[PDB]
């Protein structure tokens, strides 16, 4: 087999095929999340140089893990598959010798340990792809948000983003999200979300995807309009 | 040992980029141009070929235009040979699928999994990627019909109409101009033929220089027809449209 | 004694050129010239026996090739390449046909599995892409006559005619003016040798000149009777009186 | 300079760089004497701590109740030289009824190092040993290369400042072979030794390690307040 | 089944009946136990059917293969040697029981092959069920330098005699004779002894006999095409 | 015990006039107990035409496979596989199982579309294949099978002779075997049109 | 420039490692020769023993493959040997599977496929020899088969081999031009012997002692190396007419 | 340039410079030496006293393979070992398949493979020692010299190391004087003799004598090292000579 170790050292104490990875994600659409104080709220940038899409058939950016977690990300879309289908798969084998499902820790602490697993073995390069990982542990209504990256560290965060311009977006929920008061109901926490993505998509709403989970494996995924309805609502109250 | 002469296909440019797609797509983009448009009642796939001779022997070559199964067909650009091997594998995932469940593979399956495949090449095995971009063009009865593109990352989209290969920059700012959602396929043959037109580097387009092919759900009793397009069949269609 | 060269040594360069493929044609343009043309009723195959030495014995040293009993194969290029893909082809024939299904492959599908082995040589581990490109004539029941030229990177295309090594972009030129779509066998065969006339520079004879058809089926040359069925080989190298007969009326 | 990328070129003056590489380990290591008479033989180690709160790394390690040996260079490959002679020791322990030849144990580890310099992917182990043990043919001291060379000494030193020690030693020669049945004389003869390798520093109770092997004695490792004695 | 084959001047001859049985059952009336190795080898097969056609079909395709590389015609002793290492290395478990003969360049041979792997030279052998009945007229009646035309009449008698006293075999008489110097000739109901004599009466039924449930025409057709 | 017989049922298939026949009972059991009576044992791909009787669960599978590999053979050859090559893709399929074979009686039916020969073979379950001018029968009743052929069967009977002959064979075959009958089926194959017919017969 | 180390194209679709495995095959600087009788195949080679301490009568670049076969090898020894060695298991494996002695020209094939593989493969050198095989095949008579680096063979009417084979070539191809026919018209392998002998002496321009030879013989049914006496009785012969 | 930084690359030459820079490490080992007598052979190599801490007599260099072939070398010690090491387990599966014992010109070849397979990938380093070898069979005595490449001669006499030209030409008076032959317990005392010769290439240090000796009269056609009496007589014959 091919054993060649990619991964590895340079003279300042720096892997650069992982710190590169790092470059494929700042690359990759700006993605965001946001927990509530009953639910949390996944954000994603879809570019509009692609216009002729088919947005029924494409791969969305958020996938559900199992029917209470999901997984958005920034980076390599390819790459992003493979965690994605390693994942699913734990789910599944934690529900059968377990007979519970993932939490939402356990999950991220796997994908995790797979990224991590990338950069020190022989033969491969690590995953150019960092992940956003939301949802509600079984039978509890406190939400979880995970980020994950290409080094294998993983984290819980109030609200994060990632990918490019996330600079700006960290920027804004840094100011904007309180931790004593968060997003009280589901329409304040959307509105946070589109309103840190509204400072990076620079265009309407076709550009803006949105994915709310709530507790108990209410997965929901917003249309157009009910975004676009968000994204007038917030501009016409800045007009002042 | 044997290190020193290993070109590395696996790995990140410093700005976060994998040299060997980035450089197979460069190679792609030389490749005959190939188009793809979805209608509300069809696929349309057009090819350039590339090789104009005339004593290149036509109704018996393929070169662009593939069948997949009775439902999904592929054209390509890229390295021919690259194509079949990948092509013989989702043959194979189609068949598979057929035996396991007993039912037609749905196209996005199929799709993925050749798009994973490509995508193991990028990741591990110190081998060369594979130089293809597919168009897929597929029916089944969840989505109905669907478009997508691959290429050697193995990522993959969904489209309307697309096109690879050459001058796509070219080619998909004359379909975004004139492509719309209740298009039908008469009209979609026309859209791909013109665009063919324009953005061909040769000086007139011919019937000897393509391969055409339609997926039509206006097969006998609401069954889905492939049409792979015959020599005399692109000729005919060529005076239709009026590009000859 | 390991194999450490588990990597592609064919990879793409920036400009998107694939440098091994283009440096194996280069090979293959230094190679003799060799031709195809296929008629109605048959499929020529024709090349220059370059020899060596004169103590040669350029009989021994075939350089067109029975692959089944109707499908045949001459190249040009590197020699030892072509020969081992004759090896290959041969058993690729048996053992992913035959013994699947009781008869020999169809043309396409046989010049489909060398190309596989060919284009695999263009990807794999620790390889140089084979430095030839074949020309394969064959017949079989439900596709005909047809003729295949195979390049380094495998690649693939049907021609009515062609050539390939030294002299093929004037062999080409040569063969457009010729051909058509009425040609009978006998025909193609005084073309194929009219073409390679131009492209040899010293003697012009059965001897130095290889040469083989697809053509009818050869129930004297099966060996056996007995079975209505097996009318024997469509593949026939002339000999080299037989060549020599037809250059008199050349 | 281009020869030395790893253990399978030869430079055109026919020389391993990467072996004398690892050879340069050693001698950037702390010092370690070995030493024997007819009937026991000794060995001293000064250890190293990394600083005041740290603990001194332990140079000497058994490898059977009639053999072991002292380290110096890198000590993780002593441990995987170490447990290989432990495996060996034990291999003829069990199968044959038969304690290991100090010789033949000598052999066995050249042959394994020999393996690393050869092959590539591989590197030589950075460290050298110093083997003493009593068999059936009385007292014994190797001293190990990861070159693969094995040489049977009456004494030697490895490390840092080694030679100050080795020719001592090369003086003390008919002194010290001579001191049969007498333990502590033979460990002193080691302790004046390996003072001769010492700059700025001294032996103090936790910087020094001995260890001993003879006729009616296992190979025992002594520190702490067991070597205060020879202080 | 009852194979033989003998050899005569300059030649060897096959000889096999054509009866397959299942049990006590014919499923084959006309099978052929003759099998192609090389265009002068050939090889009758009794034992297990399947394995007696199997092992022959995949030597013949290496003889083919072997001849191709060395440019040679293929001689009998290289099929004897294959069929022989591959029945040895199955231990019997390829019930195949042989007798192989053919013309080549080192001249004419006759050899026997068993399910285990032995091997035998002789100048007359039968093999299967009837080999008993066919070795008692070999036996009595071959003798050396026989002609073309005696050795014809000797292999289609000791195949006979198998026929009609061995129930294992019956129906027709197949043979094959390779001569030195000249073609194989395979004469496939070489004897044909056993015709059915004419039924006593047509059990054609009148038409509508048969109760019939349903119909429905069968869509055979790829694409019915707008 | 023996798997051949613990489903039950039967294949014949019979050449006449430019036309092939073939039928099979619509019995499934397990044993003694009848479990369905629409256990179709024909199958088809393309236009050649497969029976199959034995242990009903690789009766299916070899459907499947067979459905499978002539579905390749039909994407790379460019054309539907015909009897004759397929009969040999049966038989190296089943020998490749040699030491752990499918439990069954495969039945090949169907006419040659180049030469228009119509063409019937049988095999044993390790592929031997009989190639029969006449018949090839298959299944728990093929004694009683080969019984009613033998005397029944003529040559070069029309299409509609046929029908009467095959479903007769089958029926009073299907009648004196107890893991036979329940319904049946008979397939009249014609160059380019194919008739399926149920028959009416006692279900015990 | 890696195109030069390993067995790669160069961009003029040369591979340079092949090419340089030829000008190994004339680093031992000793010529060779083949010819072929009516009963016999009859190989010579140059025998130097430059040291007074070698073993003479084990220096020989003469090879014994098989019963019917012999090789004799231009190049460096260890090379020689490697191919010896395999072309021997080659033949006795062939006798064993097929049931008949390996042909010549099998041989030089398998020997030459094998050579093919070191010019595809990388982690394989080629071989730094060329391998002549000679015999007397039961099927196709006396027989000179020769193989090179590049995997290349063809049988020869007869050969030469090393730094001055254009000159042994061309007094060959010279006398075969007079008398038109494929091999010496000679009953005795002595006389071909006598006759190789003599146009080796004519095309290099230097006199043979009886430890200068190395001779070996192929006839029927067996191959076999001359004794230096054997050899003495063979230039005895020649100086006498 | 580039073509000495890889094993098995042919330099434009037609050389395989890793093989030749391995030679340099033979030439700079210590000399060793082989005689061919009447009836066996024997062994001799210069042993270098870097130190009085050295055991006499305890460092053997020469090494038994079976028991009836002698082996000593010359260069890199280990990669000597390594090779009698393979040498032993050709000669052990010989001997388990056909019973007699490994002839020498056998046992030569199958170290000459060995060797030379070590020269035909990158993945490997050549062998850094030539191996003076050889022993008593049932065609008698044989004397071999095996080099970094895989070549391997016979030999009436053998030397290697860095005294090999001063030993090379002390050999070939022995030949041209006795061309009828030299017996085994004259060869012992010959083979003294020239390791202190071509002990003035390596004058800066003192050494130490070992010899060994196959003879089918003197040993029973055994490998058998020269010792006590026999070795001192050798000893005094060569001090003699020198002076
Ligand atoms: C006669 C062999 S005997 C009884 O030992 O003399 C005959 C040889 C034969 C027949 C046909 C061909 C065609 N290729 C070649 C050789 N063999 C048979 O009749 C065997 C006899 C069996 C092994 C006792 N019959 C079979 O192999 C049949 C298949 C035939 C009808 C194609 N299969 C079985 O009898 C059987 C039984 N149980 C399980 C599987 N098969
Ligand atoms: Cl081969
Ligand atoms: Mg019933
Ligand atoms: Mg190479």
């Amino acid at each position: 087999g091919y054993d060649r170790a990619l991964s590895i050292f340079s003279p300042d104490g720096h892997i650069f095929q992982v710190e590169y990875a790092l470059e494929a994600v700042k690359r990759g659409t700006c993605a965001v999340g946001v927990k509530g104080k009953n639910c949390v709220v996944l954000g994603c940038e879809r570019r509009s140089t692609l216009k002729l899409q088919d947005t029924r058939i494409t791969p969305s950016k958020v996938s559900k893990i199992d029917s209470h977690v999901v997984l958005s990300f920034s980076g390599l879309n390819a790459d992003s598959r493979i965690l994605i289908e390693k994942a699913r798969v734990e789910a599944q084998s934690h529900r059968l010798t377990l007979e519970d499902p993932v939490t939402v820790e356990y999950l991220t602490r796997y994908v995790a340990g797979v990224q991590q697993r990338y950069t020190q073995s022989g033969g491969v390069r690590p995953f150019g792809v960092s992940t956003l990982i939301a949802g509600f542990d079984p039978r509890d209504d406190e939400p979880k948000l995970y980020q994950t990256e290409p080094s294998g560290i993983y984290s819980s965060w109030s609200a994060q983003t990632i990918g490019r311009n996330s600079k700006t977006v960290r920027e804004f929920l840094e100011k904007n999200y309180d931790r004593k008061e968060p997003p009280a109901t589901v329409e304040e926490c959307v509105k946070l979300t589109v309103r840190s993505l509204l400072e990076v998509v620079q265009t309407g709403a076709k550009n803006i995807e949105i994915t709310v989970v709530k507790p108990d494996s209410d997965i929901v995924a917003l249309s157009s309009e009910e975004i676009n309805q968000y994204v007038t609502q917030i501009e016409q109250e800045k007009q002042e | 040992g044997s290190r020193r002469y290993d070109s590395r296909t696996t790995i990140f440019s410093p700005e976060g980029r994998l040299y060997q797609v980035e450089y197979a797509l460069e190679s792609i983009s030389h490749a005959g141009t190939a188009i793809g448009i979805m209608a509300s009642d069809g696929i349309v796939l057009a090819a350039e070929r590339k090789v104009t001779s005339t004593l290149l022997e036509q109704d018996t070559s393929t070169e662009k235009l593939y069948k997949l199964n009775d439902k999904i067909a592929v054209a390509v650009a890229g390295l021919t040979a690259d194509a079949e091997i990948l092509i013989n594998t989702a043959r194979i995932h189609a068949q598979n699928y057929l035996k396991t469940y007993n039912e037609d593979i749905p196209v996005e399956i199929l799709v993925r999994r050749l798009s994973d495949i490509k995508q193991g090449y990028t990741q591990h095995g110190g081998l060369r990627p594979f130089g293809v971009s597919f168009i897929y063009a597929g029916y089944d009865d969840r989505y109905g019909y669907q478009l997508y593109t691959s290429n050697p990352s193995g990522n993959y989209t969904g489209w309307k109409a697309i096109s690879v290969g050459a001058n796509t920059s070219a080619a998909q700012t004359l379909l975004q101009m004139d492509y719309k959602d209740d298009m039908k396929v008469d009209d979609a043959i026309e859209l791909a033929l013109k665009t063919l037109s324009k953005t061909t580097d040769s000086s007139a387009l011919t019937y000897d220089r393509l391969e055409f092919a339609t997926i039509r759900k206006g097969a006998n009793d609401g069954e889905v027809y492939q049409k792979i397009f015959k020599p005399q069949e692109i000729k005919d269609i060529l005076v239709k449209t009026g590009i000859t | 004694m390991t194999d450490r060269y588990s990597f592609s040594l064919t990879t793409f360069s920036p400009s998107g050129k694939l440098g091994q493929i283009d440096y194996a044609l280069t090979a293959v343009k230094q190679g003799v010239t060799s031709l195809g043309i296929k008629a109605t009723n048959g499929v020529v195959i024709a090349t220059e026996k370059k020899s060596s030495s004169p103590l040669a014995m350029s009989e021994t040293l075939s350089k067109v090739s029975l692959l089944t009993p109707d499908i045949g194969a001459v190249y040009s290029g590197m020699g030892p390449d072509y020969r081992v893909l004759v090896d290959k082809s041969r058993k690729v024939a048996h053992t992913s046909y035959k013994r699947i299904y009781g008869e020999y492959p169809p043309t396409k599908l046989l010049v489909s599995e060398v190309a596989k082995i060919m284009q695999e040589a263009t990807q794999s581990g620790g390889v140089r892409p084979f430095g030839v490109s074949l020309l394969i004539a064959g017949h079989d029941e439900f596709n005909g006559f047809s003729l295949y030229q195979v390049d380094p990177s495998g690649s693939y295309f049907p021609w009515k005619a062609t050539a390939i090594g030294k002299g093929s972009v004037a062999a080409k030129t040569f063969l457009e003016k010729r051909w058509n779509d009425e040609l009978e066998l006998e025909d193609a065969i005084h073309i194929a040798l009219l073409t390679l006339k131009e492209s040899v520079e010293g003697e012009f004879n059965g001897d130095t000149i290889e040469l083989a058809i697809i053509g009818d089926e050869n129930p004297d040359l099966l060996g056996y009777t007995g079975i209505p069925t097996d009318k024997g080989p469509r593949f026939r190298k002339l000999t080299s009186q037989e060549i020599n007969d037809r250059l008199e009326a050349l | 300079n281009n020869y030395d990328g790893d253990t399978v070129t030869f430079s055109p003056t026919g020389r391993l760089f990467q072996v004398e590489y690892a050879l340069e380990a050693i001698k950037q290591g702390s010092v370690t004497v070995g030493l024997r008479s007819n009937t026991h033989a000794v060995l001293v180690a000064l250890k190293r701590n990394a600083d005041e709160l740290s603990s001194y790394q332990k140079k000497i390690i058994k490898c059977d109740e009639h053999m072991g040996l002292s380290l110096a260079g890198l000590a993780p490959d002593a441990r995987v030289l170490s447990n290989y002679l432990r495996q060996q020791c034990n291999y003829s322990s069990l199968v044959f009824n038969r304690k290991l030849a100090v010789e033949r144990a000598g052999h066995l580890l050249c042959d394994k190092a020999q393996k690393n310099t050869q092959s590539y992917g591989g590197r030589p182990y950075g460290v050298g040993l110093l083997i003493i043990g009593y068999d059936k043919s009385g007292a014994h001291l190797l001293e190990f290369q990861p070159s693969g060379n094995v040489t049977e000494l009456y004494g030697t030193a490895i490390g840092a400042r080694s030679q100050g020690a080795k020719t001592y030693l090369e003086r003390t020669l008919d002194t010290f072979i001579k001191i049969d049945g007498n333990p502590d004389e033979l460990i002193k003869a080691g302790v004046e030794a390996i003072s001769q390798s010492l700059r700025d520093e001294s032996l103090t109770v936790d910087n020094l390690s001995i260890a001993i092997v003879g006729k009616d004695t296992p190979f025992t490792i002594y520190d702490g307040e067991a070597v205060a004695k020879y202080i | 089944t009852t194979i033989a084959g003998l050899v005569f001047q300059d030649g060897v001859i096959l000889g096999a009946d054509t009866r397959a049985t299942n049990d006590s059952v014919v499923a084959d009336k006309s099978c052929e136990k003759i099998h192609f190795i090389a265009p002068k080898i050939y090889c009758c097969g009794a034992g297990v059917a399947a394995d007696a056609e199997a092992v022959t079909q995949l030597i013949g395709s290496n003889i083919e293969l072997h001849s191709l590389y060395t440019s040679r015609e293929p001689r009998v002793v290289s099929a004897l040697q294959m069929l022989k290492q591959h029945l040895f290395k199955y231990q019997g478990h390829i019930g195949a029981y042989l007798i192989v003969a053919g013309v080549d360049p080192t001249g004419s041979h006759l050899f026997s092959i068993h399910a285990h792997g032995s091997t035998d030279v002789g100048y007359y052998l039968s093999l299967g069920s009837g080999s008993l009945a066919a070795m008692a007229v070999l036996e009595s009646h071959w003798k050396q330098d026989l002609t073309k035309e005696e050795a014809i009449k000797l292999a289609s008698d000791a195949i006979q005699a198998g026929i009609w006293n061995d129930l294992g075999s019956g129906s027709n008489v197949d043979v094959c004779v390779m001569e030195i110097g000249k073609d194989a000739e395979y004469l496939r109901n070489y004897l044909t002894p056993n015709v059915r004599e004419e039924k006593q009466k047509s059990y054609k039924f009148p038409r509508g006999t048969t109760a019939v449930l349903k119909e429905s025409i069968v869509n055979i057709c790829d694409i019915q095409e707008e | 015990s023996d798997p051949s017989s613990i489903n039950g049922g039967i294949v014949v298939a019979m050449t006449g006039k430019d036309c092939v026949a073939i039928a099979c009972d619509l019995r499934l059991g397990s044993q003694s107990l009848g479990v369905s009576n629409k256990f179709e044992k024909i199958f088809h791909y393309g236009h050649v035409f497969l029976g199959i009787t034995g242990l009903a669960t690789d009766v299916t599978t070899l459907n499947e496979m067979f459905r499978y590999k002539t579905n390749l053979y039909k994407l790379k050859e460019e054309r539907a596989i015909e009897p004759e090559t397929f009969t040999q893709l049966v038989s190296s399929s089943l020998y490749e199982r040699r030491f752990g074979p499918y439990f069954v009686g495969p039945v090949v039916a169907g006419i040659n579309s180049k030469s228009g020969k119509p063409f019937i073979a049988g095999f044993d379950l390790i592929g031997c294949i009989d190639e029969a001018k006449d018949f090839i029968v298959s299944g728990t009743a093929s004694d009683q099978l080969f019984g009613m052929c033998e005397s029944l069967y003529e040559p070069n009977l029309e299409p509609e002779d046929l029908f009467e002959t095959i479903s007769q064979a089958l029926l009073n075959a299907a009648d004196r075997d107890a893991l036979s009958g329940w319904g049946a089926v008979v397939y009249i194959i014609k160059k380019d049109e194919v008739v399926k017919r149920y028959l009416k017969m006692r279900q015990d | 420039g890696y195109d030069r180390h390993i067995t790669i194209f160069s961009p003029e679709g040369r591979l340079y490692q092949v090419e340089y495995a030829f000008k190994a095959t004339n680093q031992t600087n000793i010529n060779s020769l083949a010819v072929r009788g009516k009963d016999c195949t009859v190989v010579i080679s140059q025998k130097k023993v430059p040291d007074k301490l070698l073993d003479p009568t084990t220096v020989s670049y003469i090879f014994c493959i098989s019963r019917t076969i012999g090789m004799v090898v231009n190049g460096p020894i260890p090379d020689a040997r490697n191919a010896a060695l395999r072309a021997k298991a080659e033949a006795a494996e062939f006798r064993y599977k097929y049931g008949y002695d390996m042909p010549c020209d099998v041989l030089a094939k398998r020997m030459a496929n094998l050579s093919q593989i070191y010019t595809q493969r990388a982690y394989m050198r080629p071989l730094g020899v060329i391998l002549t095989f000679v015999s007397v095949d039961e099927e196709l008579g006396p027989s000179i088969y020769k193989t090179d680096p590049a995997g290349y063979y063809v049988g020869y009417k007869a050969t030469a081999t090393g730094p001055k084979q254009q000159e042994i070539t061309t007094n060959l191809e010279n006398h075969f031009k007079k008398s038109k026919i494929d091999h010496i018209n000679e009953e005795s392998w002595e006389k071909v012997v006598e006759f190789a002998i003599t146009h080796m002496i004519d095309a290099l321009g230097t006199e043979f002692s009886k430890n200068d030879l190395e001779v070996g013989v192929a006839t029927k049914d067996k191959f076999f190396t001359l004794s230096a006496e054997n050899i003495e009785e063979r230039l005895v012969a020649i100086a006498e007419q | 340039t580039g073509y000495d930084l890889s094993n098995s690359v042919f330099s434009p030459d037609g050389r395989n410079f890793q093989v030749e820079y391995a030679v340099k490490a033979v030439e700079n080992g210590t000399t060793s030496i082989g005689i061919k007598c009447n009836d066996g052979v024997v062994f001799a190599v210069e042993k270098l006293i870097t130190s009085k801490l050295l055991v006499p007599q305890k460092n053997v260099k020469i090494q038994v393979v079976d028991r009836h072939i002698g082996c000593v070398y010359s260069g890199l010690i280990p990669d000597g070992r390594h090779l009698v090491n393979r040498g032993r387990e050709e000669a052990a599966s010989f001997k388990k398949l056909y019973k007699t014992p490994i002839p020498i010109p056998a046992f030569a070849d199958r170290l000459g493979q060995y060797v030379q397979a070590h020269t035909l990938y990158n993945s490997v380093r050549p062998f850094g020692v030539s191996t003076i070898f050889g022993g008593v069979d049932k065609n008698g005595a044989h004397l071999y010299m095996l080099e970094p490449s895989g070549s391997y001669w016979g030999y009436k006499g053998a030397a290697t190391g860095k005294g090999r030209q001063s030993a090379k030409a002390e050999l070939e008076k022995l030949v041209d004087h006795h061309p009828e032959g030299l017996s085994a317990r004259e060869a012992v005392k010959q083979a003294a003799k020239i390791i202190y010769l071509a002990h003035e290439d390596n004058k800066e240090k003192d050494f130490e004598l070992e010899i060994s000796w196959c003879s089918l009269s003197e040993t029973n056609g055994l490998h058998k090292f020269v010792k006590g009496d026999l070795l001192q007589e050798a000893i005094d014959f060569a001090q003699k000579e020198i002076n």
